[PDB]
Formats: C-alpha cells, sequence, structure tokens
C-alpha cells in the first residue's frame, strides 16, 4: 500500500490536438491511444490545460469549461473511466492564462485567480480527476501561500489526490522554498537541465537535492513542460532516461521523451510537435532514416529509446527496491555516478553511469554502506544503455571488481540479499 | 557502440564534379541497404519516390512520396550543401565535429538512369548509415543491382540488410 503516483512515471500531454493529430478531436482521440500508454506503464497522465481561456482576459477565462474544439464534458468522463480501467490516473493542468504571456494574469489579480481556482478544484474533483498541475509558479504572487491553500482545499475533499507545481528555476533554494510551503507536492524544474552534464556535476546536483529534501518523496524531471531532447545533449539521452527511472521518487516525462522527440527549433514558433505515430505525422526527418523515428518504427526495434523506456518503466513498476527503496551513492572513478537502490531483503539494484566519452573503470567503493548491503563478486546485467553491449550481455553475469564501461554507457545490475 | 558498425566517410566515394542540375527531378528507390529498419509495416518495404527540386540558393527541396495506410503522404525536407558539391546536411548544425552527424553524400550517378546516395544519421553514440540505389524507372539491370550489393557488402552490411523495395504504382507514378 503506497500512493498511486509512487508506483510509476507521470506522462505530460500539454497539446491533446498535437498528441492525437488532425484525425480526431483532442479528448476523444486521446482515449484510443491508452493501449499504447499501458505499454509505457505510466501511472498518471498530466493533460492540458483544456479549459476556455481568452488571451489575457480574466472574465473570459473559465477553468470549469472545456475548449469545445477538444470535446465535451461527456467525452472527458469517457477518458477518466477508460483510463481508470487501465489503472491510469488523470492530472489536469489548470495554469489559468496559458494562451497569454503572464500565465497567472497580472500580479494584482492573484486574489481573483485564487477564488476561480478554489471553485475549479471542487468541480473537477467531483467529476473524478485524481490531481492537478500548476506551472510558471515563479510568475504567481504568493505562490507558496496559494499552493498551500489549494492543497488544503484538495485534502479537505479527498486524501489520495496529487498536486504538481512547475517552475523554470534551476536554483536549489528557490525549489526547496516551494517544496516546504506545502506537503506531498511534486515540483518539476530545470534543476537537472542547468548543468555541464559531467558525471561529478550530475552526482553533485542529485546528492545535494536529496540532502536538502531529506525524507520527503521527491519527483525527478528535466523541465516543468518541455521535451527531454530539447534540454539534454543527444549523447546523454539514454543515460538520463536510466538516471530518471532509477533515482528514488516519481519520474516525470512529456509525450515523445520515449522516442527522443524534439520540439520547435530556435527559429520557429515555440509550440508542441506532433506525436509521430507513423511517417504521416513526422517533420525534419527524410527517408530512409524516418523509418527509425516513429512509434511504429521504434516498436519492434530492440535498440530504440522506446524499447529502453518500456524496459526501465516495467522494472520501475514491479521491483520493490525501485518502487520505494532507500538510496546510497558509491565512491567511483571521477565522472562516473554509481548508486544502490535497496528495500529490506528484496533485490538490490546497482546503477553505474559513465558521463565521459572513453572507456573507464568503475573502481566501485562500497565500504561505508550500511550492514547487510555488500557488493558480490558478480551481478546480473539487466540493461546497458550501450545497444552494442545490451545485444551481447543482457541478463549475463559481470565481475564488479574490474568492471569497465564504454563511452557514455549506463549499467543497471541486479544482486540479491545474502542470508 | 553499434550492433552492425558504420564505415568511415573516408571509405565512401563522392561523385566527381557533381552536376546538381542534371541530378534534379524524380528518382524511384530500386534498392535500399543499411543498419537501421528496412520495413515500414510487417511485409517487405514497398517502393517509394524521392524528388530533388534544386532551389536558387543551391539547396534541395527533397520530397519523399510514400504509400502508407492506403493514402499518399509527403515528407518535405531541406538538403543544405556541405564542404564539397554532392554532399549535404540536415537540420540546424551545432558543432564542426557534429556537422557530419546528419549528412547525405552522392556516391555515383550517370544522372539520367541510375544513382547511389549514402545517408549518415547519428542517434545517441550510434550511426544509422543507408545506401539508396535510385532509378529514373522502377527497373534497373542485374549488373547495377549486383554493383549495389557488392558496394553495400564492402561497407560492412550483411545480405539480409540489403533489400529491393517491391515496385508499386499508387502515389509514386505522379
Amino acid at each position: 500500500v503506497q500512493r498511486w503516483w509512487h508506483k510509476g512515471a507521470l506522462y505530460r500531454i500539454g497539446d491533446l490536438q498535437a498528441f492525437v493529430g488532425r484525425d480526431a478531436g483532442g479528448i476523444a482521440g486521446l482515449k484510443s491511444h491508452l493501449e499504447y500508454l499501458s505499454t509505457l506503464k505510466v501511472k498518471g497522465l498530466v493533460l492540458g490545460p483544456i479549459h476556455k481561456n481568452q488571451k489575457d482576459e480574466i472574465n473570459e477565462t473559465d477553468l470549469k469549461q472545456i475548449n469545445p474544439t477538444l470535446g465535451s464534458q461527456e467525452d472527458f468522463k469517457d477518458l477518466l473511466q477508460s483510463a481508470k480501467k487501465k489503472s491510469i490516473h488523470i492530472i489536469l493542468d489548470l495554469t489559468p492564462n496559458y494562451q497569454g504571456q503572464n500565465a497567472w494574469f497580472l500580479p494584482a489579480q492573484a486574489d481573483i485567480v485564487a477564488t476561480k481556482m478554489k471553485e475549479a478544484l471542487s468541480s473537477w474533483l467531483q467529476d473524478g480527476v485524481d490531481g492537478f498541475q500548476f506551472r510558471d509558479v515563479g510568475k504567481l504572487m504568493n505562490a507558496p501561500l496559494y499552493l498551500a491553500e489549494w492543497q488544503n482545499i484538495t485534502k479537505n475533499l479527498s486524501e489520495d489526490r496529487l498536486l504538481i507545481a512547475g517552475t523554470e528555476s534551476s536554483d536549489l533554494q528557490q525549489i526547496v522554498n516551494i517544496l516546504e510551503s506545502t506537503s506531498d507536492l511534486l515540483l518539476t524544474s530545470s534543476y537537472l537541465s542547468n548543468s555541464t552534464f559531467t558525471g561529478e556535476r550530475t552526482e553533485s546536483l542529485v546528492t545535494r537535492f536529496l540532502n536538502a529534501t531529506g525524507s520527503q518523496w521527491c519527483s525527478w524531471s528535466v523541465s516543468q513542460a518541455g521535451l527531454l531532447a530539447d534540454f539534454i545533449p543527444d549523447h546523454l539521452l539514454r543515460l538520463y532516461q536510466l538516471l530518471l527511472f532509477t533515482l528514488p521518487g516519481t519520474p516525470v516525462f512529456s509525450y515523445g521523451d520515449e522516442l527522443g522527440l524534439q520540439g520547435a527549433l530556435p527559429g520557429q514558433p515555440a509550440k508542441a510537435p506532433l506525436m509521430p505515430w507513423n511517417e504521416s505525422s513526422i517533420f525534419h526527418i527524410p527517408r530512409p532514416v524516418s523509418l527509425n523515428m516513429t512509434v511504429k518504427g521504434q516498436n519492434e526495434d530492440p535498440g530504440s529509446l522506446l524499447t529502453q523506456f518500456r524496459r526501465l518503466s516495467d522494472l520501475r513498476g514491479k521491483e520493490r527496491s525501485l518502487l520505494h527503496g532507500d538510496f546510497h551513492a558509491l565512491s567511483s572513478s571521477p565522472d562516473l555516478f554509481s548508486y544502490i537502490r535497496h528495500w529490506d531483503q528484496n533485490e538490490r539494484y546497482l546503477v553505474v553511469l559513465n558521463f565521459r566519452d572513453s572507456g573507464r573503470s568503475a573502481r566501485l567503493g562500497a565500504s561505508n554502506l550500511p550492514a547487510g548491503i555488500s557488493l558480490p563478486a558478480s551481478a546480473k546485467l539487466l540493461l546497458s544503455t550501450d545497444s552494442a553491449r545490451q545485444s551481447r550481455e543482457e541478463d549475463t553475469s559481470l565481475k564488479l571488481e574490474n568492471l569497465s564501461l564504454n563511452p557514455y554507457e549506463g549499467l543497471l545490475l541486479q544482486f540479491p540479499f545474502v542470508a | 557502440s553499434d550492433l552492425i558498425p558504420a564505415p568511415p566517410l573516408s571509405k565512401v566515394p563522392l561523385q566527381q564534379n557533381f552536376q546538381d542540375n542534371q541530378f534534379h527531378g524524380k528518382w524511384y528507390v530500386v534498392g535500399l541497404a543499411g543498419n537501421g529498419n528496412l520495413r515500414e509495416d510487417k511485409d517487405p518495404l514497398k517502393m517509394y519516390a524521392t524528388i530533388y527540386e534544386l532551389k536558387e540558393d543551391k539547396s534541395y527541396n527533397v520530397t519523399d512520396v510514400l504509400f502508407i495506410d492506403k493514402k499518399c503522404h509527403y515528407l518535405i525536407n531541406t538538403f543544405v550543401p556541405g564542404s564539397q558539391p554532392g554532399e549535404f546536411t540536415l537540420g540546424s548544425i551545432k558543432s564542426t565535429l557534429g556537422s557530419t552527424s546528419r549528412l547525405v553524400r552522392v556516391v555515383s550517378t550517370n544522372y539520367n538512369q541510375h544513382a547511389m546516395v549514402f545517408f549518415k544519421w547519428v542517434h545517441q553514440n550510434r550511426e544509422w548509415f543507408y545506401i539508396t540505389l535510385y532509378g529514373r524507372t522502377k527497373e534497373l539491370t542485374s549488373e547495377l543491382k549486383e554493383n549495389f550489393i557488392r558496394f553495400s557488402k564492402s561497407l560492412g552490411l550483411p545480405e539480409n540488410h540489403i533489400v529491393f523495395p517491391v515496385p508499386i504504382d499508387q502515389c509514386i507514378d505522379g
């Protein structure tokens, strides 16, 4: 027994029209792609905003009214019920002025927005949504105060409901202040995107954040909204996927992260790309390479990002050590980030990430770990992020004492408790 | 790195004195080889057509003509010129080392019958490489098809990673 959002990853769908295409309506069309979303083993969808919003007009913004373009209240109830049968929960983004520049309207209108929000929360909770997301909270007067109020409003009406806050900030102290204002609040940020992307820096960022948030259940993301491939260098995409799935807490992705999908170029209007189901909804990729960069294309491809995402997401869903296990960093070679996931006597998971573009010895040091956690002579390789090695050594025994990693390679190894 | 490794570009010939005007217009894909996917669906890949439309800035508006889910679909992309003529890049170039990451290179052509074009595409410390055998008709002789296999095999591709897309008629016949 744990909260539903502990049990796997969250999957952000900002533009329901872009995720579906021109074929169907946003809400109705989203229902038909639930089978696919089940293969990813995502526990929650963070949809929208879907509400009526006249750009920068507070009185022509209704958080309870769905944009008729996307569908009807009836279409949305179908989605909630369809998802519930698949054990998938629905989070609704209620960022009010999402069509305009100032996401929360003018700072002086915070009080009017908050009353509109209070009313919205009750109505959607009744309708049967399981949580809410609030982005650009850096642009909200007294964000700590209002997030707290909205948590109280949500908790007063039910216990098992999730609130997600978003920010553009990559600053540790700013992020902690928002986290501490409200209990059981996930917070997405640019913390893990503001980096040299060196092993020591990645290790530093992760260990410093866990030291600041202590016992609280953390979330792990690279932004509050955008695609992972827009913030993380291409050569680290597989390494970051592994990192995000295996750190203690709830990993948060946007649609296309499983494909390595990129958003608008620095010379385009910043708006979400089409989910490339097949080649009839891809852009900037010609034949024959286009065959490799769709959902249908990566589906059967053993070495694709979609296969790694499904494999790691599946493990994250069913392994007790990955579900709610403690974390212990290991001493290793410079720019290798190694750590252990462990729960009671359940299978230990050893993660070793090489952030250097060269062969490197892990030189794992486990001397300061708690009693009952000791590295064995050898351990089972579940997944290497190096497709070459994965196709040769998946589910094989590797000697840990002389363990070496390929350039930008990530290893997930498994070993049992010894009685 | 790669399951089926990529060749260096030093081992990929470049068509000498490339006439970008003579190369323009419609090509049928008679042969395809590479270390990536060679099928769109569950059956062998069906023939497609690529149109190289030469712009004034001497880049190509490249249009792939595709028969997918019983309708015609069109991939429109821009082949921007590289160092030499006959070489091209794709998308926004970041580095000078990674300026070769998304690249197209015309190996050989007589312009009015056959052509062979090499594709390089890096994806997370791995390289997709393809060889496209182009024809102005859907048919080419056993010698030209044999030259394609020999050249495909010479860059480290097995026979089961070399296919001749099944000729079709819908969409690709203009």
